């Protein structure tokens, strides 16, 4: 059956914030996004100076 | 040809993450280094042999010309 | 024979294995092979063409798979020979028949 | 024809964010005015160049105007001469290389606004051809008037040894050896035909910490965006 | 008074000058001992200069 | 549907540009064409800005080119950008062809040929480029290079005069130098145009050599953002050279305004055609020699006809990986050897290398496929 | 409180208009910033070398 | 503009630099205008849709 | 040359010393003209006949 299929074990790659299976991936939400748009940002200031 | 007339593919499963759910760097030097190793062992007696002889017939060469230049003692 | 020694030392030297691919997989596909490639059945189809997306992600990554998990030397069957020998066939006898 | 190749001296401008000793270059300037200037043009250095940078405004005026030089023609039609100023260039010894060569026995004495650059070594080659000059080994001589020295190449020059002690006073007072002369005049004759120096290693240094910056933060963006592809795991599943 | 001349003599006083000193010395009085042969003596004193310059190269410029 | 697919512009730009199916797996040797745009697009602004201060009269030429270096503001940096960008794209156009060579890309015959046009259209610019400041390596490398055409029997000599339009490099042929050089960047972009447009037709190549229609990856974002990657190392590259060492890759005797009387002592062109002139003077003879050197690039047309492999990429191939290899260090050889006098031992090692260059392509690379086919029982 | 990355993110990065806005105020104040800051770097590495630094001596 | 005070030596170096350079821009431009062109066809004398006799 | 000194000096260098140089220079004048011509008339069509509705 097609419910055999399970998604394998992505512990490895996650961050730390979303390891907790238990936990909502929801709170850590405003913050990763917020982590790497500052990246994309810095990199946009750098660029234009 | 556009994305959907490339190619038949039947039964293969993709699994993958949300780059915001995932780290950019997981196990980088755990792993990278072991990796780079490998893949520096692998092509190294394929890559470095002949710029050991570059560096070898460029040493030989440029040192016989200085002797060369020289006044022999005669 | 007697170069089987050479051929076996090859083989791992070359190293299309270590992506689990087979010979035959790394066939350049000219006319002819595409018209074998076209002809095999279902199942010798879909294997190459996951054994292949393994080799790329794989090469994507710059990594191997685990040396068990490498094609043996002697399980390496040439598994497009069948097909590709008769297209050729088939190909010299219209060259000839145009002469 | 064997060479010898001059040592690399440890100046002040040596290092990749190490700029020029700027009164070395005053100093290095009056080596030029009063010894060298008599033989050699330096067509593409005018006194306004010297402005900020081993003079102001009012000391290259008056250096300026110290000189000669042809200008007209005035409404009668005729070629005078008058005192320089700042959009004058520093003045030609001869009116043409044909008078030079004469000057000094059919050699032509370079133009030293590129003399850094266009030379093998640069300031490390002058600095041992000035400082070089030595009695010539036995077995040797050439026609009187051609020099030895080792640095040249065929080891015999042209030039009279130009340097020595106490060949001029300095403005600031320092003591005039043979290899203060040489140091100084090579730290001139760098900035002469290198002017940027000072400004291209400002940029390099500001280049290299906004590449410090930005080459791991596109780099870590790069790493973001793959990791959907770097984290993928595949499955074959038949009937 | 040069500071140059000085230390000019300080580095000739070195195993590796001395020893290419010599070199430049015998034939020194091995061509103007012997009579009419066109050879000379300028790759001798380039032995020399070449090892004592690279030493006055490392610390000329502290004097100055 | 969106107006990225309606709009006959943004068409061309979404399906060339940003939905192009690319292999997943194409490594760092396939940024080196984004990387030879770049470079293009950066000689010509550098160039366009340069041309508004320069001047191609003889009497004012190599004095225009250090006024822009003196006088122009930031001209310095303009200037030294242009002469080390050439170099720049050359870096980047010998790792093109060497990818293309190891990976067997020249199967795509028509996107190669173009290529092989392109390599010589990026040569004869950088060629005349390096006479306009007018110095004497620029004076007499574009002396001795042209007059090679005159070993051509009946007309040669004709023919290299009316290049120069007069009796030797001069007035006639700076102004015109020039305007080739300024027209021909133009002519690039529009061959490198074409090159894609037949490289689109098929799709890239990738590392294994195994088709790759089976994992296909949207060009944006993935190469999008890789070619960014490449063109901010490709600044560094550039600006390390510019800023720290910007007479590294040159020649001081270009420093000394042309002299059609004083010879420099070891005349040579800039250093990304040393190798095929190392390959001249292997040649005693003079038309030998220049059809060598010609034979040297031209070789590249023929490449894709000595293919003997059954598989087209050399990662699974370690007898032509090294013979490869072999190639590669013999041109570094070629170049170390091209810079050298013509004397011993740089006479024989200058022989023996080009023997080497031409026995590699035509002999044992592909002696060496068909070894390694029967090997794989093929 | 939710941590800083997350507040930056509410304020600033959210909105694509405010996102563009602060790129454009942190590249002023980031340029004055590096330009003031690697000047220092520099005339401190170079000291006493520069027409800026000896130019007291003649005014 | 000028590059000085007057239309002088800069001016005439540029403007012999712009005006090499802005006809092959031209000729970019005229292929877009013929791209655009070829998405309609040709209009005629008449005003009138000429698709029944082309 | 676009030097300011020998720019006037260099065109009629072209129309007496060049070889046929001259034809060249006229034809180029010219042709700017013939240019002109071409494009008001192209133009007008596009506006008599209303083309610029594309
Ligand atoms: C002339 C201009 C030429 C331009 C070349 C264009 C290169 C390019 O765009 O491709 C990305 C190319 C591929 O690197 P990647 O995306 O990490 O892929 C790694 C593979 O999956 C293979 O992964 P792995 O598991 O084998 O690990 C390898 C690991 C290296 O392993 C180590 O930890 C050492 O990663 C690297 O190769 C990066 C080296 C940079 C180290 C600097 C520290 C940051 O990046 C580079 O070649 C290095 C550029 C990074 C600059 C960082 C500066 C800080
Ligand atoms: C000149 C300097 C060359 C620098 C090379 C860096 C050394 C690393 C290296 O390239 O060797 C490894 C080797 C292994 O590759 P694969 O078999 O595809 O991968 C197997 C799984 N990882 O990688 C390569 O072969 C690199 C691809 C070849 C690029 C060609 C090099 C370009 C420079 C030479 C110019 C040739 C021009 C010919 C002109 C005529
Ligand atoms: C004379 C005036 C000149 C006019 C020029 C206009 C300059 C204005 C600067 C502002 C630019 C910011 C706009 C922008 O969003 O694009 C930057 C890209 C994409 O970033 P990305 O992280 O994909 O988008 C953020 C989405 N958000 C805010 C909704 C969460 O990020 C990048 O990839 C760019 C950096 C790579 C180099
Ligand atoms: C009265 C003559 C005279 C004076 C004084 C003189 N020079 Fe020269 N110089 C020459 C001549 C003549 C040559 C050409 C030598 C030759 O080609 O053999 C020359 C050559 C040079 C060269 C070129 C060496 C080479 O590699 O070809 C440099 C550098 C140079 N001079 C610098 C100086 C400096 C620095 C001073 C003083 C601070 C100076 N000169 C003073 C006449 C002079
Ligand atoms: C101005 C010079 C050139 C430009 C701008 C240029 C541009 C490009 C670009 C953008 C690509 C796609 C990206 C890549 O794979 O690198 C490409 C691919 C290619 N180019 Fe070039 N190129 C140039 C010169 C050459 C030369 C000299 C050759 C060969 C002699 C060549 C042969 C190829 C080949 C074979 C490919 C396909 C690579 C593959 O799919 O694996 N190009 N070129
Ligand atoms: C493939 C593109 C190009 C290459 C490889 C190239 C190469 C070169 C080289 C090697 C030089 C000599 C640099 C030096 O030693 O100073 C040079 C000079 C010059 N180039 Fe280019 N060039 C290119 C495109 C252009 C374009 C498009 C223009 C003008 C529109 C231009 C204008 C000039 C000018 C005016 C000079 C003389 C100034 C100088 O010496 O820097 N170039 N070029
Ligand atoms: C270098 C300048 C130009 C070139 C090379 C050019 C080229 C062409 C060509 C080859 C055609 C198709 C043949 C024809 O109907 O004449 C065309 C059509 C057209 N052009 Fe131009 N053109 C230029 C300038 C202009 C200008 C200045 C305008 C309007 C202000 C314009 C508007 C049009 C229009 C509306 C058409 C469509 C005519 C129709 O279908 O009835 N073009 N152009
Ligand atoms: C005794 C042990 C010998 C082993 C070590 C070898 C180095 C010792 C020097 C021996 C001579 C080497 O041979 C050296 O080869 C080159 C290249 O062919 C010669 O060069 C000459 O021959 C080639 C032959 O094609 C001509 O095209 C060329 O015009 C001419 O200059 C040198 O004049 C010679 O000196
Ligand atoms: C058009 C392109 N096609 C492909 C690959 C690799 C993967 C698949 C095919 C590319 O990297 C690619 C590309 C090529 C050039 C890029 O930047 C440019 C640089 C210069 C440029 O101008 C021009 F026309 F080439 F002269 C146009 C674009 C950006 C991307």
């Amino acid at each position: 059956s097609h419910t055999d299929i399970k998604v394998p074990d992505f512990s490895d790659y996650r961050r730390p914030e979303v390891l907790d299976s238990t936990k909502s991936s929801k709170e850590s939400s405003e913050a990763r996004k917020g982590f790497s748009y500052l990246v994309t940002a810095t990199t946009t200031v750098g660029v234009a100076y | 040809r556009q994305f959907g007339h490339l190619t038949r593919v039947r039964h293969v499963i993709t699994y993958s993450l949300s780059p915001f759910e995932q780290r950019a760097f997981p196990h980088y030097f755990s792993k990278g280094i072991p990796n780079v190793l490998r893949r520096t062992r692998a092509c190294i007696l394929r890559v470095a042999p002949p710029f050991v002889a570059f560096y070898l017939v460029y040493t030989w060469g440029t040192q016989e010309f200085e002797k060369s230049k020289r006044k022999n003692p005669a | 024979r007697w170069l089987e020694g050479i051929r076996k030392w090859y083989y791992n030297a070359a190293g299309f294995n270590k992506l689990g691919l087979m010979r035959d997989d790394t066939i350049h596909e000219n006319d002819d092979v595409k018209e074998a490639i076209r002809r095999l059945p279902e199942n010798l189809y879909n294997d190459r063409v996951f054994r292949i997306k393994r080799a790329l992600d794989l090469s994507m990554r710059q990594q191997i798979l685990p040396k068990e998990q490498w094609t043996k030397y002697e399980e390496d069957k040439s598994y497009l020979e069948p097909y590709l020998k008769e297209v050729i066939r088939e190909r010299k006898e219209r060259e000839e028949w145009a002469k | 024809d064997l060479e010898l190749h001059p040592p690399s001296y440890p100046w002040s401008h040596r290092g990749l964010l190490s700029s020029l000793d700027h009164t070395s270059i005053r100093r290095g300037f009056q080596v030029y005015k009063q010894v060298c200037s008599s033989c050699h043009s330096m067509d593409y250095v005018a006194y306004r160049h010297l402005v900020g940078v081993c003079y102001t405004e009012d000391e290259a005026k008056a250096l300026a105007e110290e000189v000669e030089v042809q200008d007209g023609p005035n409404e009668d039609g005729e070629m005078f001469m008058r005192p320089g100023k700042l959009s004058d260039y520093f003045p030609k010894p001869y009116p043409n290389p044909e008078a030079a060569r004469a000057a000094n026995n059919g050699a032509l004495p370079p133009d030293l606004s590129y003399i850094v650059r266009a030379r093998h070594g640069g300031e490390d080659y002058v600095f041992s051809l000035l400082t070089g000059y030595c009695e010539p080994p036995t077995g040797v001589s050439l026609r009187e008037g051609l020099y030895f020295n080792p640095y040249f190449p065929g080891q015999a020059i042209g030039m009279a040894p130009p340097i020595y002690n106490e060949v001029l006073e300095f403005d600031d007072g320092t003591p005039a050896t043979m290899s203060q002369v040489a140091k100084d005049v090579c730290t001139f004759l760098r900035w002469a035909a290198e002017p940027e120096h000072d400004h291209r290693k400002r940029m390099g240094l500001k280049m290299l910490l906004m590449m410090g910056l930005l080459l791991p933060l596109v780099y870590a963006m790069k790493r973001h965006k793959w990791s959907v592809l770097k984290s993928r795991k595949l499955a074959y599943r038949p009937p | 008074v040069d500071p140059l001349t000085t230390v000019r003599e300080q580095c000739e006083q070195l195993e590796k000058c001395v020893k290419a000193r010599e070199r430049l010395e015998l034939c020194d009085e091995r061509v103007s001992s012997r009579s009419q042969t066109e050879e000379d003596c300028t790759e001798e004193l380039l032995d020399f200069l070449h090892a004592r310059d690279h030493c006055v190269a490392h610390k000329l410029f502290n004097s100055l | 549907t969106n107006i990225r697919k309606s709009h006959p512009l943004m068409k061309i730009v979404n399906n060339a540009f940003i939905d192009l199916p690319a292999p997943s797996n194409i490594s760092s040797w396939w940024n080196f064409g984004s990387l030879l745009g770049i470079c293009l697009i950066l000689q010509i602004l550098t160039g366009l800005f340069l041309a508004m201060h320069y001047t191609s009269d003889t009497t004012t030429a190599f004095s225009s080119v250090t006024h822009i270096c003196r006088d122009v503001n930031y001209g310095w940096i303009i200037r030294y950008m242009h002469a080390n960008g050439a170099s720049m794209f050359f870096i980047c156009l010998y790792m093109h062809v060497g990818r293309g060579l190891y990976y067997g890309s020249y199967t795509f015959l028509e996107t190669w040929n173009i290529g092989v046009i392109l390599l010589l259209t990026v040569m004869a610019t950088a060629f005349m480029g390096y006479v306009l400041p007018w110095g004497q390596m620029s004076f007499w490398g574009a002396t001795v290079i042209t007059n090679l055409l005159s070993a051509i029997p009946y007309i040669g000599t004709n023919l290299v005069e009316w290049i120069w339009g007069g009796f030797s490099v001069d007035k006639a042929t700076l102004t015109r130098f020039f305007a080739f050089h300024f027209i021909l960047p133009f002519i690039i972009m529009a061959i490198a145009m074409v090159h894609l447009l037949f490289l689109h037709e098929t799709g890239s190549n990738n590392p294994t050599g195994i088709s790759s229609d089976v994992d296909k990856i949207p060009f944006h974002p993935y190469y999008t953002i890789k070619d960014i990657l490449g063109a901010l190392l490709l600044i560094l590259a550039l600006m390390l050279l510019v800023l720290f060492a910007p007479d590294l890759l040159g020649d001081p005797d270009n420093y000394t305004p042309a002299n059609p009387l004083n010879t420099p002592p070891h005349i040579k062109p800039e250093w990304y055609f040393l190798f095929a002139y190392a390959i001249l003077r292997s040649i005693p003879n003079k038309l030998g020699g220049v059809l060598a050197l010609a034979f040297s690039i031209l070789i590249l047309a023929l490449i894709p006809l000595l293919h003997t492999s059954k598989q087209r990429s050399m990662m699974f191939r370690p007898l032509s990986q090294c013979l490869f290899w072999a190639l590669v260090a013999d041109l570094l050889t070629l170049t170390w050897i091209g810079g050298q006098p013509v004397e011993h031992p740089y006479i024989t090692i200058g022989q023996l290398a080009s023997v080497l260059y031409f026995l590699l392509i035509l002999v044992l690379m592909p002696t060496a496929g068909t070894i390694e086919n029967k090997l794989l029982k093929w | 409180a939710p941590t800083l990355t997350a507040r930056l993110y509410s304020l600033l990065f959210r909105r694509t208009s405010t996102f563009a806005l602060t790129i454009v105020v942190g590249a002023l104040f980031f340029e004055r910033a590096f330009d003031q800051g690697a000047d220092a770097i520099y005339e401190h590495i170079n000291e006493g070398k520069l027409w800026k630094h000896i130019k007291h001596k003649y005014e």
